[PDB]
């Protein structure tokens, strides 16, 4: 039902017709009964000896399952198709930005077989299946729709969403629509008969683009567990030799989000692993405040919320590994550092409460040879007095 | 009108270069700007078989009630075609800087109106971001001459001249300069008079133009006479380079040479104005200032060396920028 997106290979490239094997014959059947079905639901064709192209194929056990699973071998292709556009995203920042009061999750596991493929392209994804024996020449086919496994398959499916959801997220600003891995996520502030409604039309409205949603709820928990982000929809926390030192480190960054306080400091990681913590989602019509404290050590540990005693985030700043750095230089890396991540994530730079003086960053200014960028800030009496001295 | 053939330099793919995180209102103003574009025609969606990137963002004009979008072609005019000497176009006049007066014009409207050749409309792809990374950005690629990038004087230079012939015949001292959308206007005479013809020209253009824009009409007045005299020679096949530093009490000194230790201009810039407390603030009108600087002096815009951190500037320059291209510029983290 929707158009198909053009594509071609690389110049001076011709088509995969590298050469196969037999196999055996009970996952030819398999194989048989597998591309019979394609054919009846229209995911395949067949295709006669004008295309010479061949590529391998192979069945694969699923785990404590009787029916084997069709996996082709697109190595050799993978390089014959053209560059797609690749985009290199970080993972989107721990829910921070925005709140919805009502989540759905919806299933989208077939749309990976509901996108039709360029008509161009379709003649070179032929692959052979030999008969039992190879008395008689096998049974070649080629696939219309997208093939699991093609290098181009994700980036033609992500713009083939983003195009179908385009017009239903035009009519509903207010309703946020994700995809993570199978399961789309849909999050609205409405109320319970309102969002209802609303999920049933996006459901119609997908079936009408052809993609399929089962009628049957899904059975995800409200603990949705992303990316190791336990998320609620009120609050979100984070998950609860030469090679063992790497592991500690690690799992103790991630664990200074949330539970405040992370720096023998194993008792310490106890203790504070011991206190349950929470963070509210940002909000946007109050603006964002950013606090920091002067651990020490070429350490500060950054606050960021909208009003006092709730925190949006928790950070923690290092200083840059070198010869001599001034308190005031890694107060502004740290400052600067924070607004680029609150642009990242909410997209307005937020305003500063710092433990400073004013005339101190005049000070610095009339002496630092660089440019730095210093937005408004308001100063809080606090005992770390960071003077910088002289 | 048929279209002009266009080309690459033989050996170069096109242009692929990541696109930095916007603001909101800049976010809101490009999406703006592009859904008109695209219902205006000169703009059209792609799909993800483009692999190519640009990236893009919105400026503030001075008196601008909607933002300016602007689109950094810096990759794709280098790995362009060499369209431009053996179609040079026009060679710079000399007479530049001796006048006393010189206004800038803007003339974007007509190279949107002329199009592009089919072929290379899939290079000028870019794409507008979205906020935490929610969705990926909306990518667009352009269906007329776009702005920002040399080609379009070049092909459009047929029908500047047309245009431009009756001005200048009618007195040959007052010189007319063309570089990307800016069209210097140099005259030698009093302010009443210089401005009178200026808006004897501009209403020319919107004659011209069968298609009133507030920031067509928009311009500023230099004068060159004004500067320092005190280069010995110059050579248009090196690039030049100027550099910047910072002086005490909001001061900045800057130098333009070809070769180090041979200065061919030297200069110095200040204003106190109170909004000058931000340090980003005062290089960038201090680098577009010398830009055009030597944009009339000279044809081509400088490469720049920046006394600031790399990520500061990167991301508190797009704000204060009101040019309507973009220079090369390198980082320097040494003290001198
Ligand atoms: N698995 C899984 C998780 C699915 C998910 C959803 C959205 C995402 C967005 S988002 O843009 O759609 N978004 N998110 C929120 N916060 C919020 C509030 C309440 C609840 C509940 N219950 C939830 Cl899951 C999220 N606010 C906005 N605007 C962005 C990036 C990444 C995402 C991953």
């Amino acid at each position: 039902p929707i158009e198909t997106v053009p594509v071609k290979l690389k110049p001076g490239m011709d088509g995969p017709k590298v050469k196969q094997w037999p196999l055996t014959e009970e996952k030819i059947k398999a194989l048989v009964e597998i591309c019979t079905e394609m054919e009846k639901e229209g995911k395949i064709s067949k295709i006669g000896p004008e295309n010479p192209y061949n590529t391998p194929v192979f069945a694969i056990k699923k785990k404590d399952s009787t029916k084997w699973r069709k996996l082709v071998d697109f190595r050799e292709l993978n390089k014959r198709t053209q560059d797609f556009w690749e985009v290199q995203l970080g993972i989107p920042h721990p829910a921070g930005l925005k709140q919805k009061k009502s989540v759905t999750v919806l299933d989208v596991g077939d749309a990976y077989f509901s996108v039709p493929l360029d008509k161009d392209f379709r003649k070179y994804t032929a692959f052979t299946i030999p008969s039992i024996n190879n008395e008689t020449p096998g049974i070649r086919y080629q696939y219309n729709v997208l093939p699991q496994g093609w290098k181009g398959s994700p980036a033609i499916f992500q713009c083939s969403m983003t195009k179908i959801l385009e017009p239903f997220r035009k009519q509903n600003p207010d309703i946020v629509i994700y995809q993570y891995m199978d399961d789309l996520y849909v999050g609205s502030d409405l109320e319970i008969g309102q969002h209802r409604t609303k999920i049933e039309e996006l459901r119609q409205h997908l079936l009408r683009w052809g993609f399929t949603t089962p009628d049957k709820k899904h059975q995800k928990e409200p603990p949705f567990l992303w990316m190791g982000y336990e998320l609620h929809p009120d609050k979100w926390t984070v998950q609860p030799t030469v090679n063992d030192i790497q592991k500690l480190v690690g799992k103790l960054n991630w664990a200074s989000q949330i539970y405040a306080g992370i720096k023998l400091e194993l008792a310490e990681n106890r203790e504070i692993l011991k206190e349950p913590v929470h963070g509210v989602y940002y909000d946007p019509s109050k603006d964002l405040i950013a606090e920091i404290q002067k651990q020490g050590q070429g350490q500060w540990t950054y606050q960021i919320y909208q009003e006092p005693f709730k925190n949006l985030k928790t950070g923690k700043y290092a200083r840059m590994k070198g010869a001599h750095t001034n308190d005031v230089k890694q107060l502004t890396e740290a400052v600067q550092k924070i607004a680029t991540e609150s642009i990242v994530i909410w997209g307005k730079t937020p305003k500063f409460k710092l433990p400073i003086q004013k005339e101190t960053w005049e000070a610095w200014w009339t002496e630092y040879w660089q440019a730095t960028w210093i937005p408004e800030w308001e100063f809080v009496n606090t005992p770390p007095l960071v003077k910088l001295w002289y | 009108i048929e279209t002009v053939p266009v080309k690459l330099k033989p050996g170069m793919d096109g242009p692929k270069v990541k696109q930095w995180p916007l603001t909101e209102e800049k976010i809101k103003a490009l999406v703006e700007i592009c859904t008109e574009m695209e219902k205006e025609g000169k703009i059209s969606k792609i799909g993800p078989e483009n692999p190519y990137n640009t990236p893009v963002f919105a400026i503030k004009k001075k008196d601008s009630t909607k933002w300016r979008k602007l689109v950094d072609f810096r990759e794709l005019n280098k790995r362009t075609q060499d369209f431009w000497e053996v179609q040079l176009g026009i060679p710079h006049p000399a007479g530049l800087k001796q006048k006393k007066s010189v206004t800038v014009l803007d003339v974007g409207d007509a190279y949107f109106s002329v199009p592009l050749d089919k072929d290379f409309r899939k290079y000028t792809a870019f794409t507008i971001p979205s906020i935490n990374n929610e969705t990926p950005g909306i990518r667009y690629q352009y269906n007329v001459l776009p702005q920002g990038w040399k080609g379009s004087p070049a092909i459009f230079q047929c029908s500047m001249t047309k245009i431009l012939e009756p001005f200048r015949k009618q007195n040959p001292d007052i010189v007319i300069y063309q570089y990307m959308d800016d069209l210097y206007v140099g005259s030698d005479l009093e302010i009443g008079q210089h401005r009178t013809k200026i808006e004897e020209l501009r209403q020319h253009l919107l004659r011209w133009g069968f298609t009133e824009p507030p920031f067509l009409w928009m311009g500023y007045e230099l004068h060159p006479d004004k500067w320092t005299v005190q280069g010995v020679y110059y050579d248009p096949s090196k690039d030049l380079i100027a550099e910047i530093q910072k002086q005490g009490q909001g001061q900045w000194t800057y130098q333009i040479y070809q070769e180090p230790f041979k200065n061919l201009k030297t200069g110095k810039y200040a204003r106190m104005k109170g909004a000058h407390t931000n340090d980003v603030k005062q290089l960038t009108e201090a680098v577009q200032k010398i830009a055009t600087e030597s944009i009339v002096i000279w044809g081509k815009t400088p490469k720049f060396k920046l006394p600031i951190q790399k990520e500061t500037w990167e991301a508190w320059w797009t704000e204060y920028w009101q040019a309507t291209w973009i220079p090369e510029w390198e980082f320097v983290n040494t003290p001198p």
